[PDB]
């Protein structure tokens, strides 16, 4: 009766979407070709999967997912190494790259590309009668998960103005990044997509790098399942049985109030090289070193919080797991109605890899909490962003494809403003 | 994958670009015969940049050799690699310009682009898409120079959409015995500011100095020099040639590169050279931002880098590169810049160049470059206030005042570069 289509722009988005619909298909025992073993009796829909994957007429459980990117090597690398399970012409390829620049994807390159991609994203919506909304997945620094992101998210809110869309952004960080303009690219797809997306769950790499080297350089193959691993966990709601967050509109009612503070924090506990008790790992998802955004939340203030067990957890001690957290007097919540920490409690185990990064283990738990935390993560971007334009660094590489001098100066307002609303929310 | 066309002017561009393909070609693993005879994957994966797969699993270069002389094309037939370049491609001259810059830039350049523009668009009509054209010749000889800005304002005039990477070698007097070599190299600097968006400035003065000290060679042979660039060269071009995190694709290079349209005069330099050896990391770093290992006549302590893309080749370890580099880094912070921050990519690629067991390849837009264009600036004053050789070339048609608009933009691009380093964050 709901429906969700993913789409991936950029090779980020593409990898991260091949690796999660992997994930996907390994959790809810999907065949890779795309039979069922044990639900293809029926040979119907509703089966609390139907949101994402659909059935064909020959009883395949082809996914509801888009493959945009303006580099057809990592679509061929799907299409190769999965063929039969992604159908050839919902997966839609690029011949020329924006190469890390955001007008290029905005203007001149995702402009003569944008009609094909809006046409098969109209065509796989007539598919679906009750469908929710889009899993928008791209990054920040890229040139096409910014530019081609920020122009789906204007023709979708132009056209598909009674839906919500979601947001799975890439934060760029020091560690591992192909390019200097970055914070260009980031800052204008944030003011350009501030309208247009009602959920962000903006990861940066830096954090995945220090768990993978803290607890499992790793390269982008150990990144990018450990990042399946954390967005499969947060979507595990959304694929199983029914105890809140199940719904797009679930997503953004429990965690954002404002039409522009829409920047949720996960955390997670379990981490362990290929027990631990219930009260370690909730005390866990409260350390600032095992956030997924490199942040400090002491020094901000909560505003919810969505506790989501996976394995095996009693819900009993989970309460006094709450109970040993409120005690202490680091959390210092809002004072409109905070409520508190809405546990919902999935009892089929996660599944991991076989031989992957992470050992399966019974108790998983993660941490969709919203903070005023991400401002000092946008503090350092706008910092970043303001060194490179007290000179003009490295300007022309965007007016040259159709952008004006004044759309950085409208985005550094833009930033300005989302600076200012985080600290009037932070101030009583 | 993408389609680059490769350019060579002039004899030193000819024996060059020879030395650099049989290079690639060795380190690709193709024979003469153009098949494939390597042992990894990823040798054939990202070959479509620069070689042409024809009939029978033939690997030829899309390379256009273009000189004005004969002997040149004669020399590149008569070497190992004659037979596996393209026979169609050949496009030479009768009479060479002889260190005239306005003959090959007037008259006979003039007299031969339709033929070079045919050439280039019936190769650009066969892509599937085109990535960009490589450019390599010498600034100082008479159909290089100027036959290279030509053909640039010619490409640029068809295709303005498209990046123009250029390897122009700077001259030298301690190479090069022509005097009148200064108005080839600011004319050429001049066009080239203005109508190019790439250039890897290799000087033969810190080519010289480099086999003079480091190798201990005291002649400078045409051979030694041809060695390695060609080495440079190809460690600069492991970006491109091999997939990686930096893939640094031509316009990913001039993004990350080049902040500035008229500021993009980058420093190539080759970490571990040697003639015709144990090989570490930190050794490796420490030659890698040295003044006497690049390939430049520039004092980096002088300068700040605005970019820098080093690239190491070999089996190493990434985690002692990036910690390495990291300390090198905050340890000579006031040797960067301040107003961009991370401005240091690093990639590592796992092929090593043939006879190399590690290889370390840097790349920079510092602004020590405004030395080289202060010396030769310089010496084009001394040969302009006397007015040296100026009836060959005002002979031809060119004003007089045309070396004093080129002096002018030069004047103007040292002004500039002085301008955005002064300044600080
Ligand atoms: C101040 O006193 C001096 C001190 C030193 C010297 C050194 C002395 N002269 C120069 O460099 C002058 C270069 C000007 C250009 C002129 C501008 C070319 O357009 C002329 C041209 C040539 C051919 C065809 C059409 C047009 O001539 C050359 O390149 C000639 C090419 C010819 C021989 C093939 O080649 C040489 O010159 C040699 C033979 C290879 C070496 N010559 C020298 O060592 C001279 C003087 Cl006067
Ligand atoms: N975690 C993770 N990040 C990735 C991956 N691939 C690319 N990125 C991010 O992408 C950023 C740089 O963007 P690009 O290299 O241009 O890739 P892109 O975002 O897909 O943009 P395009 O190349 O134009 O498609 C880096 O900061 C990385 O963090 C990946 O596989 N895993
Ligand atoms: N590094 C290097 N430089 C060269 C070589 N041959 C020529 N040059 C330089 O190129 C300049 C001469 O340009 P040239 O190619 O001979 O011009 P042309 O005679 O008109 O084709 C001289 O100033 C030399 O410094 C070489 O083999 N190696």
């Amino acid at each position: 009766m709901r429906e969700c289509i993913s789409i991936h722009v950029g090779q980020a988005g593409v990898q991260i979407g091949n690796a999660c619909w992997e994930l996907y298909c390994l959790e809810h025992g999907i065949q890779p070709d795309g039979q069922m073993p044990s639900d293809k009796t029926i040979g119907g829909g509703d089966d609390s999967f139907n949101t994402f994957f659909s059935e064909t007429g020959a009883g395949k459980h082809v996914p509801r997912a888009v493959f945009v990117d303006l580099e057809p090597t990592v679509i061929d690398e799907v299409r190769t190494g999965y063929r039969q399970l992604f159908h050839p012409e919902q997966l839609i390829t690029g011949k020329e790259d924006a190469a890390n620049n955001y007008a290029r994807g905005h203007y001149t390159i995702g402009k003569e590309i944008i009609d094909l991609v809006l046409d098969r994203i109209r065509k796989l919506a007539d598919q679906c009668t009750g469908l929710q909304g889009f899993l928008v997945f791209h990054s920040f620094g890229g040139g096409t998960g910014s530019g081609f992101t920020s122009l789906l998210m204007e023709r979708l809110s132009v056209d598909y103005g009674k839906k919500s869309k979601l947001e799975f952004s890439i934060y760029p960080a020091p560690q591992v990044s192909t390019a200097v303009v970055e914070p260009y690219n980031s800052i204008l797809t944030t003011h350009t997509t501030l309208e247009h997306s009602d959920c962000a769950f903006m990861v940066d790499n830096e954090a995945i790098y220090d768990i993978c080297r803290r607890n499992l350089r790793p390269t982008y193959t150990n990144l990018n399942r450990l990042i399946g691993q954390i967005v499969s966990s947060i979507t595990a709601s959304l694929r199983f049985d029914g105890a809140l967050n199940v719904d797009l509109t679930e997503f953004q009612t429990n965690l954002v109030p404002y039409p522009r503070i829409h920047f949720p924090l996960a955390t997670y506990a379990p981490v362990i090289s290929a027990q631990l008790s219930v009260a370690e790992i909730t005390n866990a998802c409260f350390e600032p070193a095992n956030q997924m955004v490199k942040c400090d939340p002491r020094h901000g203030k909560y505003m919810a919080c969505c506790l989501l067990y996976r394995g095996d957890v009693v819900p009993k001690d989970v309460n006094a797991a709450i109970a040993t957290i409120k005690t202490k007097r680091t959390i210092q919540f809002v004072d409109w109605c905070p409520t508190g920490f809405k546990v919902g409690i999935n009892y089929q185990p996660p599944t991991v890899v076989p031989g992957g990064d992470l050992a399966k283990v019974q108790r998983a738990v993660c941490m969709l909490s919203n903070t005023t935390a991400i401002a000092e993560a946008w503090a350092r971007l706008d910092h970043k962003f303001d060194l490179m334009y007290a000179k003009r660094a490295f300007v022309h590489w965007y007016v040259g494809e159709g952008m004006e001098e004044g759309e950085f100066s409208e985005a550094r307002e833009d930033m300005a403003a989302l600076e200012k609303d985080y600290e009037e929310v932070g101030v009583d | 994958m993408r389609e680059i066309v490769h350019l060579q002017i002039g004899q030193c561009g000819n024996q060059i670009g020879a030395k650099f393909w049989e290079v690639i070609s060795d380190e690709h693993g193709i024979d003469i015969a153009g098949n494939y005879c390597g042992n990894a994957s990823l040798q054939l994966e990202r070959i479509n940049v620069y070689f042409n797969e024809a009939y029978s699993h033939k690997y030829v270069p899309r390379s256009i050799l273009v000189d004005l002389e004969p002997g040149t094309m004669d020399s590149v037939r008569s070497s190992k690699i004659g037979p596996l370049f393209r026979p169609d491609n050949f496009i030479h001259g009768n009479s060479g310009a002889g260190n005239n810059w306005a003959k090959g830039h007037y008259t006979e350049g003039a007299e031969l682009i339709e033929n070079v523009m045919d050439v280039v668009r019936n190769e650009c009509e066969s892509c599937d898409c085109l990535q960009g054209f490589q450019l390599i010749h010498s600034l100082g000889g008479g159909t290089g120079s100027g036959m290279g800005t030509l053909l640039i304002n010619k490409i640029r005039e068809e295709y303005p959409d498209r990046i123009m990477n250029t390897f122009s070698v700077v001259p030298s007097p301690k190479v090069s015995d022509t005097v009148v070599e200064p108005y080839n190299a600011i004319l050429s600097i001049h066009q080239l500011i203005e109508n190019t968006d790439e250039t890897f400035c290799i000087d033969n003065e810190a080519l010289y100095d480099i086999c003079f000290r480091t190798l201990k060679l005291t002649n400078p042979t045409y051979g030694d020099l041809n060695h390695l660039v060609s080495l440079t060269m190809s460690g600069v071009t492991t970006s491109l040639r091999f997939p990686g995190q930096l893939n640094a694709d031509l316009r990913k290079l001039a993004v990350n590169m080049v902040p500035f349209p008229r500021l993009h005069f980058f420093m190539p330099g080759f970490a571990p050279l040697t003639a015709r050896r144990a090989l570490s990391v930190p050794e490796l770093t420490q030659q890698m931002f040295d003044a006497r290992n690049m390939m430049a006549a520039c004092d980096p302590r002088r300068g700040r880098y605005l970019t820098v893309a080093c690239i190491f080749r070999g089996r190493m370890s990434t985690r002692e590169v990036d910690e390495q580099l990291l300390s090198v880094q905050t340890k000579n912070s006031s040797y960067f810049v301040e107003w961009i921050p991370n401005n240091v990519k690093v990639a590592v690629c796992d092929i090593p160049p043939r006879g190399l067991k590690m290889a370390a390849t840097f790349i920079g837009n510092n602004t020590a470059i405004q030395e080289l264009f202060i010396r030769v600036s310089e010496q084009f004053s001394a040969m302009f206030r006397r007015k040296a050789f100026l009836h060959w070339y005002t002979g031809e048609g060119m004003d007089e005042m045309e070396f004093s608009e080129a002096e002018g933009n030069t004047n103007d691009l040292v002004s500039e570069y002085q301008q955005y380093q002064d300044a600080t964050a």
